[PDB]
């Protein structure tokens, strides 16, 4: 997708980290609206009670869990969730799953193909999600007023859609930012109660579950980072007494 | 050893005379290690030591993801977010594995560019070039396999892209393609042998690399200047030589400490920079995405391959004159080939006498087209095929073909080149 | 005298046919196993949609499209003269071997509102992107960029050959049978 | 000439271990 | 298991073969009675048409695979079988999966845990298998009429079965050549009609299953025969060639 | 190299030359192929070429199975079933690897025996018996790790087995067990780790029998009257040698060709005979088969491994002496051990100077008594532990750590030996005079 | 006290590496660790007015077999029948139970009428499951891997293994089940 | 006396890499 927003969020940069709280939200929104189309099947539900993640009581989880119910391996049969199953499949089979759709997406390209602005801005995950949600307008571009899609949505961040021949160009490609999209607008104001009372705009909302399906695509993120630092630390030291071994040794050959 | 004048190994130790009265395992070590090295060496020659490194990690890491990835087309991505989610370090030990193959083709590139720029394929070191070219032929095809495991979009659409190149192959190439897939199609026959040479090819890579180390022993290595070490005594050959421990261990496990600095800075901070997105998407054989984009080392000949379509005049000369037994995809299949075969030739294209380049003034230029050229073919690759893109990439491809087959065997009739230094001692005198 | 090397390439000579017969099974393994062999007769039928869109369906590990074109693509003109494509070829498994790439020779039907097709790109095999993609209409192979027309005939780009027609037929004027 | 007794061992020696698999196959002992 | 009735069939040996016609009177048999019970969960029934098996014509294979209901593997509907197909699984949960058990179980043993009476007679599972199904007595053993266990039968050659305590010597030892078996006597005098009027006796009948079961353990047997005749050939060739090289060479420094 | 004086190669054609005076590889194989070698060397010196054939038997055909089975529970014993029945000679190909790994096995034991008569561990060749060592652990190890691949009922239950060994080393046991599993208990993450050791370990063995070719090399090779090679000269030297090309080479291909003809036969016509028939049985967790037996070749050790009970009196000893950190199971588990190792220590625990125990009159009782102790350990191994098993397994256990503990340290003091003969020329023409 | 420096710094750049080193080969170990099955925690309950007299039954728990037998009156008689001083293993292996109790068939009963035993069906030499059928010459268990011999009470009596089948965390709760985990 | 250097410096370079790996990293 291009042109997405660059959303700042907590968790960029070296030294960013996830909100706890925010993450909280997104778990929340997707909870009540996302979920009911999508699913996530390759994030377990314990996960939601360990380290870096919302880190939920393991009895909040429990609770969580068994709002499900899984045609379970043994029963052949309904059971109620617990804590090791997976979150379920998309209910909607039209519907992505959103597993690593914050990792299978990128929101910032080139220049000219150099992949520079990647270098500096990271691949566009979440951002693109965020654009996506925002995405729908109140107007459609007014190009096919009587002549869109019945079936779909025009969305200005989404590309890979359908579009009317009248919006489309032979000389060009296509008139428009966007394109028309499946999913109808899923985010209202005020749509989801958060019980903090934190702002429930859809702006809010948007970001909240970005970053939530960011820490589902990438859990241990943290970790990483702070590996990253070990690492770099250890082989900035050990490169020192390198170096300075070097210096004198060759200073013999001189 | 290797014919510079050197002290051989001597046991002292009671157990070292023990052992070596047994089996010489400590001199073999000693000779490979105090092997008499050209004092005047600049920092392109570090590369070998990350090469010897990458293929290490590379081996390490695999192994250890073999004991949780699962082979078959029902669970190789599901195993794969288990290694990523659930094992201890398992996020990086993956990271590592795919960012580790990347600084081993840059590594590589370095290595071969050094190589062609310093002479160092010319007589006596033809055979250490031939090995080469088959180690990094073994690269090659480990990595492509390797890369089909995920079973995500790429993997899948790679691997039947590639199987179709030896389809190409007039006659007998359907056969080759179906005895490649075990099939009509990319399936789980397909997964399950590729799972397995690609275990088996890196250690056909480090036997390949134990006979490249004994081949450029046996030379001796090459130099910035291209002339050798003085052969007629001890004391000529100590004062163009140093030992290579400590004194070029040290240099290189300096170069590839600060290297793996920004290795690791990289896996903690930006791992998937390098990869593609799509790769995350589960493979589905209903549809292809809209952004087929090899890996990046393999770009220059994905580029090569997309150059030759069917406008392009000398396809159009060879479809007629062969009766049709070439067209434009066999061309471009053998064009792409070429590629490397026309580099595996270059000792013998090669006719100039003076063996490094920084004595031959027209050379330089026809080199330094060659690297940017290569570049240019990499960056194309990731382009899409309209103009102007379809003549950069065709322009591109002539010159990596001119180069090796014309501007090589014509320079060495006709150049003019500067005199080299009288020995590697008055060099290392002169820059101090 | 020379019957020693009589009897010592004999030997040899018994030596490289067994060793021969023991190198083609490690080689044969990787041929088609029974399963896969199995495989490559399957029987389906399949139902109808709406014009100016397509379906795909999975066979023999592949897609098979079945588009019902517009009336710019039905129509075309028929514009595009047999002298001017690439491949002039119906590759068609419902007509002779002799057949031209002509618009009715690539239908399924008499108007040609009906085109069926394998989903695979004659080049190396990668589906082409539909709806309306590429600069001839029909379709575009997003891995090397050759271009389909209407009626999935190749115009530009590596591939040599015009998207084949299998062998399909309709049952009622509602459902096409594949096998 | 002398290739002919270097060849023609090696064919026969060939043919010989291909006959005798042959023979077997028709499984009558 | 149990001492077995040394049954001569026409595989046994290095010359024996499968007999054609004997393997579809088993099939029948296995047909009418044993799938009740038994699954061939690894038997793909394409097998049926195989060389050197029952070699029945493709369209037979097709009608005799249309009578199974298969819940499919991708669609999730049911739908007639395939040639392409396996046989079902047991639909009787604890019956045993009959696809391996003329490999799965030993007749020959010993003496004295030597292994050479296998090495002499083989290992026995078709035997055995004749041996169970021929082995149910018209009235128990004398002991302990009254304590058989409900739902369970005696058998002669089986000796993992249950034994009633008053059968059992002091030292937990069983006095009874057979034991208690839970698979009730499933043959019976011309239960199975063959309409070439071959004998249908029970013994018939339990030969010709064991022989199908044998098949359906090694369908390739006949393969296996014919590639250890053709590699002896080959290696009895060479050893000859070679040792009269040693011979020629070594009578050189002698 | 060896110390023997012998011809270097010289490069003959031109692109011999051109070769040669860059990469000596052609020197380096034709150095290794012409070796002087003892004219007198009798049939038990063919094993080392049948292993050097095993080893790659296994590998050429475990790459290729590993094309089409699969590591994971669900799919692996299925998937050994469509090698089986689907793939192209894979029934061949799937026992000619179960039962090379028996061919194998036979033939170092008898590669072993040989240097445990012959005295091949003795000064200088110390190393070469070490890394023989190596090669025979990682072989135990490999063969183990494939065997628990299939995942049929044999398969679960000897990794469940096996993997309590390291449960039963007091303290550290638990989690070292804990390590190897994955888990508490036999599973999925054992089988796939399994799988990736199985197919790591091959090379590791190849990789170590390349030094231990050059252990022998470096030393020259043994003979059955165990006299060396004259140095003193290039005449003397050739009276007591051959080269190895043609003549040995030849030889022992000749007996490979026949070793071969059997076990094809066995592959052809009885292959499953070294099996056991319950792994063709699915693994399942909640039911142990009637008798657990792992295969031929581990018995010595399982029995040395069940001889040793709280009954047993030097347990009891043990027992007290340790405050009970040696219980019966951690004594067994070091018995099984301290088996193999004694094996590995034979150089320093025999102390006589003669070499071959051809001319070591009360060695070769003691000798004989081992290999008839090492089949009878085989066979007890497959008993039930019951009387007289028990006792039985019992002495043979006690017999293999007498024979290296100490009859060799004290017949190396006691015994009285003939006198070899003058040089290997003098036997070989006693023999073919 | 010149060639100081020189020594300083060449084992310090050493013991840098070293602990680089440390570091990078403990991840290579530690993956083989558990990781999923960490989830060690479960329930589960079981139909016990099912059994019948002298019959066995089985469930899994943490990827292995817990038996439950009611007991038969001829099992109880021969379980009090043995004095603590004649068992290899005296200690009543019972978590239910506060450890340290003797094993005397009352330890090791899951309810005071002796009725009910419950065990992890698991061989502590090895890990094999014994079988059961009043197998062995103590007519318990018999466990087929080396020979072990388990009593009606579960306890030890000849073989290699240690101690005797140990108990989990099981009671009744109902008078027709029994809750485990 | 010998080793006064030798072990003090492997444990200094130990010890740095143990310590600015860690705290700056962590903190
Ligand atoms: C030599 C090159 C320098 C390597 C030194 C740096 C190694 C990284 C050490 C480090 O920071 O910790 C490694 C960290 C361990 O996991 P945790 O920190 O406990 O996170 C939670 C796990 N579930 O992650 C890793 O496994 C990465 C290091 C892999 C070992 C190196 C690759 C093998 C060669
Ligand atoms: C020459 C050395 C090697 C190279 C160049 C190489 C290359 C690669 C590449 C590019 C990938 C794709 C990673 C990704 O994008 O997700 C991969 C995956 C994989 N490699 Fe390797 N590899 C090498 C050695 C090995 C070895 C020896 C093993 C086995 C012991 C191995 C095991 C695996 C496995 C299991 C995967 C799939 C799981 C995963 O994605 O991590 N690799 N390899
Ligand atoms: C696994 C990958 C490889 C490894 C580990 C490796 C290793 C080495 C090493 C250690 C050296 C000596 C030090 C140096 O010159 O940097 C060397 C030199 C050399 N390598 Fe490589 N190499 C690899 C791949 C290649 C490739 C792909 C080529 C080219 C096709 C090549 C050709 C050469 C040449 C020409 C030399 C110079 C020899 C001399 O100076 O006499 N190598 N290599
Ligand atoms: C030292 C050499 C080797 C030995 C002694 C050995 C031993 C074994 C054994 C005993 C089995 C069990 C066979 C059975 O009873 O079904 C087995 C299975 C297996 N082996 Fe090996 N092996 C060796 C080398 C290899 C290699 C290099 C591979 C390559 C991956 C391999 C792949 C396999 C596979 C995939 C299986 C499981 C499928 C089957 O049962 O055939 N083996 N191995
Ligand atoms: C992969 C398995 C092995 C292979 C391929 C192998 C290979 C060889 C070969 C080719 C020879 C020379 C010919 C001969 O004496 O038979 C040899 C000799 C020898 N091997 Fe091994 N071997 C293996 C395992 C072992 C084992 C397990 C041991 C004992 C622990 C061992 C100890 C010896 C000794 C002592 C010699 C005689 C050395 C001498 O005479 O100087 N080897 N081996
Ligand atoms: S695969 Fe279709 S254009 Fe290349
Ligand atoms: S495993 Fe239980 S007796 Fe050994």
């Amino acid at each position: 997708g291009g042109h997405v927003e660059d959303v700042p969020f907590s968790f960029e940069g070296p030294f960013g980290t996830f909100d706890q709280h925010q993450l909280q939200r997104g778990l929340q929104v997707y909870t009540e609206v996302c979920a009911a189309c999508h699913g996530m099947k390759f994030v377990p539900i314990r996960s939601l009670s360990e380290p870096g993640g919302p880190e939920l009581p393991e009895d909040q989880v429990r609770a969580y869990a068994t709002q499900f119910t899984v045609t379970d391996e043994e029963t052949g049969e309904d059971r109620e969730g617990k804590p090791t199953d997976h979150f379920p499949h998309s209910a909607l089979e039209n519907a992505p799953d959103l597993s690593l759709m914050a990792k299978a997406r990128a929101g910032f390209h080139g220049p000219m193909g150099t992949g520079i602005s990647q270098l500096f801005n990271g691949i566009g995950g979440p951002e693109y999600i965020y654009s996506v949600l925002t995405g729908f307008p109140e107007e459609p571009p007014k190009c096919a007023e009587g002549h869109e899609p019945d079936g779909f949505y025009y969305n200005r961040a989404f590309q890979n859609g359908s579009v009317p021949d009248t919006c489309k160009d032979a000389n060009g490609v296509k008139t428009t930012a966007g394109s028309w999209i499946a999913m109808p607008p899923p985010l209202m104001d005020d749509l989801v109660e958060y019980a903090d009372g934190h702002d429930a705009s859809v702006h809010a909302m948007a970001e909240d579950v970005s970053a939530f399906l960011m820490w589902a695509a990438e859990p241990k993120l943290m970790a990483r980072k702070q590996a990253g630092f070990t690492a770099v630390m250890f082989l900035t030291v050990l490169s020192v007494l390198l170096y300075l071994t070097n210096k004198r040794l060759w200073a013999g050959v001189k | 050893m290797s014919g510079i004048p050197h002290d051989h190994y001597e046991p002292r130790t009671g157990i070292e005379k023990w052992l070596h009265s047994r089996l010489p395992i400590v001199a073999l070590a000693y000779d490979t290690i105090m092997i008499p090295t050209p004092r005047n060496l600049n920092w392109m020659w570090i590369w070998g030591v990350v090469l010897a490194f990458c293929l290490v990690l590379q081996i390490v890491t695999g192994i250890v993801l073999a004991m949780h990835y699962t082979p078959h087309v029902d669970l190789a991505f599901a195993s794969v977010e288990h290694i990523m989610r659930n094992v201890n370090g398992g996020f990086m030990l993956r990271y590592l594995h795919a960012n580790g193959a990347s600084l081993f083709f840059i590594a590589v590139y370095l290595h071969i560019f050094r190589g062609l720029y310093y002479g160092s394929y010319k007589a006596p070191r033809e055979v250490t070039w031939i090995v080469g070219m088959l180690i990094y032929l073994a690269m090659m095809a480990t990595a492509f396999m390797g890369y089909v495991l995920p079973w995500g979009q790429m993997s899948f659409w790679g691997a039947t892209v590639i199987t179709g190149l030896f389809g190409a192959i007039p006659g007998i190439g359907h056969s080759i393609q179906t005895w490649l897939l075990g099939g009509p199609a990319v399936d789980n026959a397909t997964l399950n042998r590729f799972f397995s040479l690609h275990y088996l090819l890196p250690f056909v890579i480090a036997a390949l690399v134990a006979i490249h180390i004994w081949a450029f022993h046996s030379t001796g290595n090459n130099n910035p200047t291209g002339v050798e070490v003085r052969r007629t005594s001890k004391a000529e050959a100590q004062k163009d030589t140093v030992p290579f421990w400590p004194y070029f261990i040290i240099k290189d496990v300096f170069a590839l400490a600060v290297v793996l600095l920004v290795f690791f800075a990289i896996v903690g901070f930006m791992p998937n920079y390098l990869g593609h997105p799509d790769n995350y998407i589960e493979a589905n054989p209903l549809s292809t995405p809209a952004h087929i984009v090899p890996e990046w080392y393999f770009l220059p000949f994905y580029a090569i391959l997309r150059a030759f379509t069917a406008d392009v005049w000398v396809v159009q000369i060879a479809n007629f004159i062969s009766f049709g037994i070439i067209d434009a995809k066999f061309f471009g299949v053998l064009a792409m080939f070429g590629a490397i075969l026309v580099m595996a030739l270059v000792p013998w294209l090669d006719t100039s006498p003076v063996r490094s380049g920084r004595y031959r003034p027209m050379f330089k230029i026809y080199f330094w087209l060659l690297a940017a050229d290569f570049v240019i073919l990499t960056w194309v690759g990731a382009q899409q095929t309209t103009f102007p893109y379809d003549w950069i990439s065709l322009i591109a491809s002539a010159y990596w073909f001119a180069y090796f087959l014309v501007i090589l065997p014509i320079l060495g009739a006709i150049e003019k080149p500067v005199a080299p230094p009288a020995t590697i001692e008055e060099d290392f005198n002169a820059h101090y | 005298g020379t019957r020693r090397d009589f009897l010592y390439y004999a030997t040899a000579g018994a030596g490289a046919v067994a060793t021969g017969a023991a190198v083609w099974p490690l080689i044969n393994q990787m041929n088609p196993s029974a399963d896969v062999q199995a495989l490559a007769s399957i029987f389906v039928d399949v139902s109808s949609v709406e014009p100016g869109v397509q379906l795909t369906v999975k066979f023999l590990g592949k897609p098979i499209f079945i588009r019902r074109r517009t009336e710019a693509d039905i129509e075309l003109g028929r514009s595009v003269q047999l002298g001017q494509l690439v491949d002039t070829n119906a590759r068609n498994a419902n007509i002779d071997a002799g057949a031209e790439a002509t618009d009715q020779n690539r239908t399924l039907d008499e108007a040609g509102e009906w085109l069926v097709m394998w989903g695979v790109c004659t080049h190396l095999g990668c589906v082409p992107i539909g709806g309306v993609s590429g600069d001839f209409g029909g379709w575009f192979c997003p891995c090397h960029g050759s271009h389909y027309d209407s009626a999935g005939r190749i115009r530009k780009g590596p591939a040599p050959e015009n998207l084949p027609i299998p062998l399909a037929k309709f049952i009622d004027e509602t459902t096409i049978q594949l096998g | 000439w002398k290739y002919r007794y270097r060849l023609g061992g090696f064919a026969s020696g060939a043919l010989l271990a291909l006959a005798l698999a042959g023979i077997f196959s028709t499984g009558n002992f």
